[PDB]
DNA sequence: ATAAACTAAAAACTATTATTATGG
DNA sequence: CATAATAATAGTTTTTAGTTTATT
């Protein structure tokens, strides 16, 4: 219980801000509409492609790859 | 809110920059608070301070265990509930640093504070009431050391008016707080009858 | 001058549904 | 100006007051 004081202060609502809370919920909802629109438009695109091999850099191709690395692709 | 405390806060910051009961005057203030005679002006000054200074005396809060509790008990400024909840939040912000299970003084202080809060726990509001309930749950499940259940004030809280309109549900949620603990559902000790104690339950049922 | 039905039975029991007291 | 909400509304059967049509 470390956030317990933080839980207290975040729940210090007794300045009677019910209308303020609902308005904050409203603004959050509008931003959620915007962000959701953006996310939907983004995800219709092809998702990021997954790889299947480790890789190393040198002056030569490293033949030390394993059978798994070869056949998973 | 407190405003003259700002230099005190600067003092705390400076000392913690420079910083067992190694005295940087917390012996002086330790005595200044341990007495339940310290004036409410100075009492609340020290209270707000130690709220803001809980971090510095972690492997010290056990010695601070008794003051805060006796500070917590029978609190009599911005509001009694305000400082009560703030200080108990500070106390439970540590759990292994100190426990009110040593001298029976802290144990009885904790029990008396429990009675105070369960007397006080209610809101016309929704969450902050449930926030208090969760406060009770957190304290009982972080100590579980000397904590004992009255069941009597509890009984009248949940037995209620035989509600044609929901009111005693506060006592029901208190029972649920107990239920979250592995504590006995109701000690069949004397109580009042130990049999109808559940007849009132099934009545409100 | 209407004794049958003249004409449509004013009304709750016992069952559901949109309200918002609020949840956030 | 959003959302597990919630509940005051309504709608079915009874049984009164309207009325024809002979009835003398």
């Amino acid at each position: 219980g470390r956030t317990d004081l933080l839980r207290l202060r975040r729940r210090f609502m007794r300045d009677q801000e019910k209308l303020s809370l609902m308005y904050a919920r409203k603004g959050v909802a509008e931003q959620k509409r915007e962000k959701e629109i953006k996310s939907e438009l983004k995800m219709k695109q092809d998702a990021q492609v997954v790889l299947y091999r480790s890789y190393r850099h040198g002056d030569l191709p490293d033949i030390q790859i394993k059978h798994s690395s070869l056949i998973t692709p | 809110r407190h405003e003259c405390m700002a230099p005190l806060t600067a003092l705390v910051k400076h000392m913690h920059r420079s910083l067992r009961d190694l005295p940087s005057w917390m012996k002086f203030l330790h005595g200044k608070l341990g007495n339940p005679i310290v004036p409410l002006n100075i009492r609340l000054f020290l209270a707000k301070l130690v709220i803001n200074t809980e971090e510095v005396f972690r492997p010290y809060a056990k010695h601070w265990l008794s003051p805060l509790l006796q500070l917590a008990a029978s609190e009599n400024g911005e509001g009694i509930h305000y400082m009560v909840v703030e200080i108990v939040a500070t106390i439970l912000s540590w759990t292994g640093l100190a426990t009110p299970t040593g001298v029976p003084k802290d144990e009885v202080l904790a029990n008396r504070l429990l009675n105070f809060l369960m007397k006080h726990v209610f809101h016309p509001k929704r969450a902050v009431f449930r926030h208090n309930l969760e406060i009770i749950k957190t304290l009982v499940e972080c100590w579980k050391d000397c904590l004992s259940i009255p069941y009597r004030l509890i009984f009248e809280k949940f037995s209620g008016k035989d509600p044609n309109s929901k009111d005693n549900s506060v006592g029901i949620q208190l029972l649920g707080i107990v239920m979250a603990n592995d504590l006995p559902p109701y000690d069949p000790q004397c109580g009042i009858q130990s049999s109808e104690y559940f007849q009132a339950l099934v009545n409100n049922m």
